[PDB]
């Protein structure tokens, strides 16, 4: 029930409402309204903060507003005091040159680790955090691994007499921007979805 | 029916003749292609006698003048076929029981095939 | 980032590195001995990339037993780096073609790639 | 587009050979979009936030690691408890560090 | 411009646009077999079908978007169920009789049929019903298989889907009809009565065939399409520098293919560049050698450098030779120049230095060549600058550069109709022999060597030429935008190039100079030319010399110190050279060249087995160390900085450089060094007999001189001793013997003899 | 179909007189890096001629990296044992004893000889 | 004195060390679970001499690298090797440890032999418990001087005996 009220509260102020026909909902809040709105979101009854998922869209085929985008996942547990079960995502775009975003540690302690992880994997600093300390990558590692401008750093596979493989030039798989080995891709290899 | 079996057997027999001619006139013979249902059969069991489906007699320039083919194992309207390239000439043989290998109603014996291949050699072969 | 030494001249590369290293303290430096083919060290060749954080140093492929006087030169080199107080030694395995071009990429990409692919190594394998 | 052709008609049909080859080399290309599904594993809510770009390989796969958010409650759980019990309180939390570090 | 609507999108598009280009420019997609870039669209595969409305006025039958013109305000529907079902049906018809060879097919993953099948086939029929792929449960079409049409090309007549691409190309692009169908119905098949596949541009069909019918024998059964490691680079066999792809896997050379760059070569490569790669990965030098017991020994770089120090200890700086190859980069030339400036030596050169520089003349771009009014050509494009021929074939047919859409070059240019006529009034060609292009040039005269200068003089009007030269002069005087095109024969004879300069300045006209050397104009731009003394690449004037190429046998003889910087091992080095060193080919180098039109081009390095080879930058730097002089270049980045200081534009940028100086030398005329497409160092493997040496003789004078029509005659030239098949030609003048100059020493008139 | 790209397949052209495969192509060099191999079963799944099929031997522990690249003649069904096993059988003189028994071999393993449930 | 310097004594002590292999696991990933399963009541490495399990490294001779070796752990595990008594052996268990495996990336050591001297490699994913027993028997015959490579060479009893630690 509270999700419908979220949608009605957001639509009045001009917030885009994203929806796929699969049962997943997005409400994109600007960064100004982000903090206060999500504070209100906790006040609206969001006990549980599932995820903080950061996204780097450098190599995405279509352009996006900003390079980085951080998505928080808000839920209300059905089995607690008054449990509805309404779960949804909030996306907030973060510039390449402005990896700033207020923490919800004060709101949810759940983001204590989660936000740290995104500072490790992305260059995104979450302002007001108790400790933004590199979690996963070694202390002497330079950079942020999950952003697309950071190499995966593969090593060649080894064989008997000088026969070696460099997997990046061995992949028959394509990416979204990879043109393929023929003049073009259309049809199924431009995006494919069955009509149930 | 079961005539199919002997047909493939007869088909194998046909190949022999071809090879013999290669030694006779000193002309190049080549195995063109083998059965797909024998390459790509992975575990599936295979009872057919030979593995070769298409072969040809090529001249000194390598360009074929005589082609012979047999129908695959699971296809409809099975036959054995002969073709003279560039000459718009097609022959379609069956195997009739008691008679033998016949082109339609007319028997296809060794002598007939030898004459046909010799005519192709004298006429069509460039070098 | 500076480049000293010359390819396939182990003693020249080693003496030039002796001169250029000087009194630089390597307590926080990163030593990248770049090679190919993880297993076979008896014929191995090595480049070197030393990242102090303040400035970097590049030695081309002139070290390893693959060259005359190369094994003793790599032993002297790793002993020198350990003497100057380094603890962090790294080995990157690149394709043969990468060894050549990687020293000709711009400094930022070469350094980022080496740092991303480097494996912690025991200097005992080079001593 | 999602299933390679059955193995028996690989020697009969051309489209089978092309589709078997393509499916096992290139794969299929799902549409551009994001998706996520919840499940209950022995350590909690589990799901993959998959961003696909229309290519053979996913643009990004983010994992909600239930063992990652389950671990923020250790200093609280083992707060004030005994020293030997710190091992039991950790084994009792059931962490699989393949899930946390990831 | 005309407004079109594709299914949700509205696009401005110029009027002559094909519906297919409007779909793709609009961002949609449609199957494509029959049509190809630069080929006349004809509705054959019937794959390009769309829905068209022109008022909602839907057409009765599906429209062929490959041969449809577009009208203002047209609705194009590629997503309707009818279109998708029809496209899947046509795929079914096309794959109906296909040989089931995908896993063992050399085409593998880069097969258009595979991709369009998995794209559009098997429409969504409406359950989770058990689906059937093919309805064809009958006997398939079987024809001749794995037939080598030529030492480079293999033919599988079963894989052909009966498009028109190879025959369309064969009539259109080279103008050499050596392929067409034989029969009709479903029995149709490809064949030829011209067996040698004579055209010098046959290889491109290898790339065009949307199936694996025609495959590259020199790259058959090496690796799979995705497996090959691709190195995009530029070919330095001849100065046109076509964009190529060097596919290598496991340190060796697998295959050469076309890289599209419409500025210089469109999508086309010549057979020499594409199939003539066997020599690179086969047999080449990996260890520096040193002379110890009056013989050659494997050595370290250290010991060679020591011998170098000692040999050049007593060498004065003005007697040293600095001689590079014809394919030397801007980096290397600029460093040799600067190093002979510091170490003051007047004579440095490169292998293909012409007496008259190519920089004299203003370069022209090829698209200008398409828009010119006339082309006065002296020399053989087929042999001196091969892909020029192809561009002349757009030039002679009134074709012009198409528009550049959102999917790149247009898929269906309505500007190219099929079976186009070729004009005999658009160009005038003068060669010492009857070239294939003479067929499309009415104004044509077969002359003898040393006679160009007179044709050019007559075109100026200072004397009176033949009927053909008078027509050429008249059309040149009348033409508003003519092109002058000079081969090597003109560029190597100073007075002829001088009269060309005069003729091309007086009428405002730019020049296409088909140099024997690829980076000749760039090395001139970087300053690789001798000084006053003048020991050039062929002269024995210097006393100490460094060589980056193969000099004439007499140039090594006499010197005190000679060092060659080679890739393969040459007997001239193991008998006259003191220190030999390994170099990577242009295939695996990294640097920049300058096109015969003045455009700079990139060299990326190939994962080929170089050994311990090093670029000549490092060698010249190391060689000046023995001389005291310090080098200004060590790497490619500092070299690029110093280049940008030398005012050389960015890659693909054209460099402006003129030069007013000539260095003439006599030519002792008994034999001719015919310019050859095939290069000597390519005679390995499958080009061994293709890149063979020939001796062209007039039947009368051949008969008088006892040269049989098939004989392997041994010939000794200053440029080496080679055996050569004798060819009787009734267009070769009497008294001369045209020896196939398989190097970048073409266009020279040299002494010599036929040995017995 | 290898997620590690651990299989190297150099192809070559059959000799019609004494061929190796049924078609016009064969595998001149067929290697597997057991230290790269993760034992999926995707390679058996993608083989269209049924050539590559996972077996049953697990006793392939060896001492050297360069000794853990299994070759063609180290994996043909005609071979009996793993590399260290065969090498020990040669330097020992005692035939190979496999450390496993199976109820049967699958049809996909036609030819593979194995101990079957107690039939022997 | 290193188990050497007498024809009978060195064979005796090789016997003793071989059947006295004290495995010290360094459990890293899903390889480690298949090693722990090699202790249950179907297949126990508790017979050959490997019953006791001293977590301390000062007390065990066999070090079994069972799992992917991430770089952040590389020195720590390393020091456990330096802090071991000298007659010590190192086994590399699984694909991620032996080679880079399928995780051919920035994070994982592409051969644990980089930081520690590996005795035996045991492919598999995970290597079957019986395969891990095979590798410990392999190491048993290796320290007996009973192990040869494909090239004909005999392998020395102890790897980590030939290295200049630093
Ligand atoms: S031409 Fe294409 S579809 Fe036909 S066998 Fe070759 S790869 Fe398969
Ligand atoms: S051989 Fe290839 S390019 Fe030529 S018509 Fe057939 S499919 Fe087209
Ligand atoms: S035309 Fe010249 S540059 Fe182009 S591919 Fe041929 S040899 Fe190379
Ligand atoms: S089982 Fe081994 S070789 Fe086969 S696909 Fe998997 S990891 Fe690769
Ligand atoms: S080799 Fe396999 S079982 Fe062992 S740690 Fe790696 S993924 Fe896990
Ligand atoms: S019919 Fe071939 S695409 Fe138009």
């Amino acid at each position: 029930m509270r999700l419908e009220r979220v949608l009605e509260e957001a639509r009045a102020k001009g917030y885009p409402i994203e929806d796929n026909g699969l049962g997943n909902l997005w409400v994109v809040l600007p960064r100004e309204r982000f903090k206060e709105e999500m504070a209100h979101y906790k006040a609206m009854g969001f006990n549980f903060l599932a995820d903080i998922v950061g996204l780097d869209y450098l190599t995405y085929p279509d352009p996006r507003p900003e390079r980085f985008a951080v998505v928080y996942e808000l839920v209300s547990l059905p089995g607690w005091k008054d449990g509805d079960g309404s779960r949804f995502f909030v996306r907030v775009y973060v510039p390449e040159e402005d990896p700033r975003l207020p923490t919800v540690t004060d709101l949810w302690g759940s983001a204590n680790f989660l936000e740290r992880e995104v500072y490790d994997l992305f260059g995104i600093v979450f302002e007001g955090h108790p400790d933004l300390r590199k979690i996963l990558t070694p202390e002497d590692l330079e950079g942020h691994p999950l952003r697309k401008d950071y190499p995966l750093g593969e090593t060649p596979t080894l064989f008997r007499e000088g026969r070696y493989i460099i997997p990046a030039e061995f992949r028959a798989a394509l990416t979204g921007k990879d043109p393929g080995l023929t003049f073009y891709k259309g049809g199924s290899r431009k995006g494919y979805r069955s009509l149930w | 029916a079961s005539s199919e079996r002997e047909l493939y057997e007869a088909w194998v027999e046909l190949l022999s003749w071809m090879r013999e001619y290669a030694q006779a006139k000193g002309v190049r013979f080549e195995k063109e292609a083998d059965f797909p249902d024998f390459i790509y059969r992975m575990e599936r069991p295979y009872d057919l006698p030979t593995t070769i489906m298409t072969a040809s007699l090529s001249d000194g320039l390598g360009e074929p003048f005589l082609l012979a083919d047999v129908s695959p194992r699971h296809a409809k309207l099975k036959r054995i076929g002969l073709r003279l390239p560039r000459a718009h000439i097609h022959l379609h043989a069956h195997y009739e029981p008691g008679k033998g290998l016949v082109t339609g109603k007319i028997p296809l014996t060794k002598e007939r095939f030898f004459a046909l291949a010799d005519r192709a050699r004298e006429a069509l072969a460039f070098a | 980032m500076v480049r000293v030494g010359m390819r396939a001249a182990p003693r020249v590369s080693l003496e030039a590195l002796k001169a250029a290293l000087g009194g630089l303290k390597l307590s926080e430096a990163k030593v990248y001995l770049i090679t190919d083919w993880q297993d076979k060290r008896d014929q191995a060749r090595y480049a070197l990339l030393l990242h102090t954080g303040k400035k970097d140093l590049l030695v081309p492929d002139a070290f390893g037993p693959a060259f005359p006087g190369g094994e003793e030169a790599l032993s002297e080199l790793v002993g020198l780096l350990l003497a100057q107080g380094a603890r962090r030694f790294y080995e990157a395995v690149v394709s043969p073609g990468e060894m050549t071009a990687l020293l000709d990429l711009p400094p930022e990409e070469l350094l980022k790639r080496v740092m991303a692919i480097a494996n912690p190594t025991d200097p005992g394998i080079y001593l | 587009q999602i299933t390679p052709p059955p193995r028996h008609l690989l020697e009969t049909s051309m489209e089978a050979v092309i589709y078997h080859f393509k499916h096992y080399t290139e794969g299929f290309h799902p549409p551009k979009g994001e998706v996520y599904v919840p499940t209950e594993s022995a350590r909690g809510e589990l799901g993959y936030y998959i961003v696909s770009d229309g290519g053979s390989m996913p643009y990004r796969v983010k994992v909600r690691a239930p063992s990652f958010v389950n671990l923020q409650s250790l200093p609280y759980a083992c707060k004030g408890e005994q020293v030997p019990d710190m091992v039991a309180i950790i084994a009792s939390l059931d962490p699989v560090m393949g899930d946390v570090d990831r | 411009m005309v407004r079109v609507k594709v299914n949700d999108r509205i696009v401005e598009v110029p009027p002559g646009t094909s519906v297919m280009d409007a779909v793709f420019h609009a961002g949609y997609d449609v199957p494509l077999f029959c049509s190809e870039k630069h080929l006349s669209p004809i509705g054959a595969c019937r794959m390009c079908l769309v829905r068209i409305g022109l008022p909602i006025q839907w057409q009765p039958k599906l429209a062929a978007s490959c041969v449809t013109a577009v009208a203002d305000g047209m609705v194009v529907d590629t997503l309707s169920d009818v279109v998708r079902e029809a496209q899947a049906g046509m795929v079914e018809f096309t794959l109906l009789n296909h040989p089931l060879d995908c896993p063992t097919c050399d085409k593998g993953g880069a097969c258009e049929l595979q991709d369009r099948t998995v794209e559009y086939g098997l429409y969504e029929k409406y359950p989770l019903e058990l689906p059937v792929y093919t309805r064809f449960e009958f006997t398939r079409r079987h024809v001749d298989k794995h037939h080598p049409l030529s030492p480079f090309v293999i033919l599988d007549r079963e894989r052909c889907i009966h498009c028109k691409r190879c025959v369309r190309y064969f009539e259109e692009v080279p103008g050499d009809e050596v392929l067409d169908f034989i029969e009709r119905g479903v029995h149709t098949f490809i064949g030829t009565m011209d067996f040698g596949l004579p055209s010098g541009f046959s290889g491109n069909i290898t790339d065009i065939c949307p199936v694996g019918a025609l495959l590259d024998l020199t790259a058959r059964f090496r690796a799979r399409n995705w497996e090959m490691e691709e190195t995009p680079t530029t070919c330095a066999l001849c100065p046109v520098g076509c964009g190529i792809t060097a596919d290598t896997r496991s340190g060796e050379l697998l295959r050469i293919r076309a890289r599209e760059v419409p500025e210089v070569n469109e999508i086309w490569i010549c057979d020499a560049g594409r199939f003539g790669h066997e020599w690179a990965d086969q047999n080449r030098l990996k260890t520096p050698l040193v002379r110890k017991e009056g013989r050659l020994v494997e050595a370290t770089w250290e010991e060679a450098f020591l011998a170098l120090k000692e040999g050049l200890k007593e060498a004065r700086g003005e007697e040293v030779g600095l001689y590079l190859a014809h394919d030397a980069t801007l980096e290397e030339g600029l460093l040799a120049s600067e190093l002979a400036k510091a170490l003051k030596t007047p004579h440095l050169d490169f292998q293909g230095r012409t007496a008259a520089p190519a920089s004299l003349f203003p370069p022209a771009s090829l698209e200008d060549l398409l828009q010119a009014d006339f082309a006065l050509v002296l020399g053989d494009p087929t042999e001196e600058a091969p892909i020029l021929h192809l561009r002349l074939s757009e030039f002679v047919r009134d074709l012009k550069p198409p528009h550049r859409y959102n999917h790149g070059t247009p898929f269906a240019d309505l500007q190219i109709k099929e079976r186009m006529p070729r004009r005999t009034d658009k160009m005038a060609l003068f060669a010492p022999y009857r070239a294939p292009l003479m067929k499309w040039a009415a104004i044509h005269e077969v002359h003898r060597p040393g006679e160009e200068r007179e044709i050019l003089l007559a075109l100026l009007g200072d004397k009176e030429g033949s009927e053909m030269v008078a027509k050429a002069k008249e059309a040149w005087e009348k033409a508003k935008n003519p092109v002058l095109i000079l081969g090597a024969g003109v560029l190597q004879d100073t007075v002829a190039a001088e009269r060309a300069r005069l003729l091309a300045e007086r009428k405002g006209a730019k020049v296409l100079a088909m140099t024997p050397a690829a980076n000749a104009r760039g090395l001139e731009a970087m300053g690789v030319l001798p000084g006053a003394k003048g020991a050039s690449w062929d002269e024995p004037g210097a006393l100490y010399a460094y060589y980056g190429f193969v000099p004439p046998e007499e140039a090594l003889k006499g010197k005190r110190f000679v060092v060659m910087h080679l890739s393969h091992l040459h007997p001239l080095a193991e008998r006259y050279a003191h220190v030999v060193l390994p170099a990577p080919t242009f295939y695996e180098k990294r640097g920049h060249l300058v096109n015969l039109e003045g455009r700079v081009l990139p060299l990326s390095p190939a994962p080929i087995e170089n050994g311990e080879a090093e670029g000549a930058l490092q060698v010249l730097a190391l060689l000046a160390e023995a001389l005291g002089v310090r080098p200004p270049f060590r790497l490619h980045l500092e070299a690029q900085k110093a280049l940008k200081a030398r005012k050389v534009p960015e890659a693909m940028g054209r460099l402006s450089f003129r030069l007013k100086e000539l260095r003439p030398k006599e030519r002792k005329g008994a034999f001719y060094l015919r310019p050859t497409m095939w290069k000597a160092h390519q005679a390995v493997g499958k080009a061994q007999e293709a890149a063979r040496a020939e001796l062209w003789a007039h039947p009368e004078t051949a008969r008088a001189e006892a040269l049989p029509e098939g004989a392997q005659v041994a010939v000794e030239t200053p440029f080496g001793r080679v055996e050569a098949r004798v060819v009787h030609r009734e267009d070769v003048p009497k008294g001369h013997l045209y020896l196939s100059a398989l190097g970048p020493a073409a266009g020279l008139r040299v002494e010599g003899r036929v040995l017995v | 179909a290898c997620p590690a790209y651990a299989i190297y397949v150099e192809p070559a052209e059959n000799d019609p007189e004494n061929p190796v495969s049924a078609g016009e192509r064969y595998a001149k060099v067929y290697e597997i890096n057991m230290l790269r191999c993760i034992f999926c079963g995707l390679c058996e799944e993608a083989c269209p001629t049924g050539a590559i099929v996972l077996g049953y031997d697990f006793e392939m522990a060896d001492y050297e990296y360069s000794d853990l690249v299994y070759g063609k003649e180290d994996m043909l069904v005609d071979v009996v044992g793993t590399k260290p096993q065969r090498r020990e059988a040669k330097r020992t003189g005692k035939p190979v004893k496999v450390g496993y028994v199976v109820p049967y071999v699958r049809p996909e393993l036609e030819g593979f000889k194995a101990p079957t449930e107690g039939g022997k | 004195r290193e188990g050497i310097l007498f024809t009978t004594l060195e064979k005796l002590v090789a016997w003793g060390r071989s059947n006295s292999l004290w495995p010290a696991t360094f459990g890293l990933a899903c390889c480690a679970i298949e090693m722990m399963a090699s202790t249950d009541a179907r297949n126990d490495l508790a017979r050959f001499g490997s019953e006791v399990f001293r977590a301390s490294p000062r007390q065990a001779d066999v070090m079994i690298v069972a799992g992917r070796l991430s770089k952040k752990m590389a020195p720590v595990m390393r020091r456990v090797w330096e802090q071991m008594p000298d007659p010590k052996w190192v086994i590399s268990m699984g694909a991620c440890a032996s080679s880079g495996g399928m995780f051919n990336n920035y994070a994982i050591v592409q051969n644990v032999d980089s930081v520690v001297p590996v005795d035996v490699y045991v492919p598999g994913c995970p290597p079957r418990p019986e395969a891990l027993i095979y590798a410990v028997m392999q190491l048993q015959k290796k320290v007996r001087g009973q192990a040869y490579n494909e090239r004909g060479e005999r392998l020395p009893p102890v790897a980590a005996w030939k290295r200049t630690r630093g």
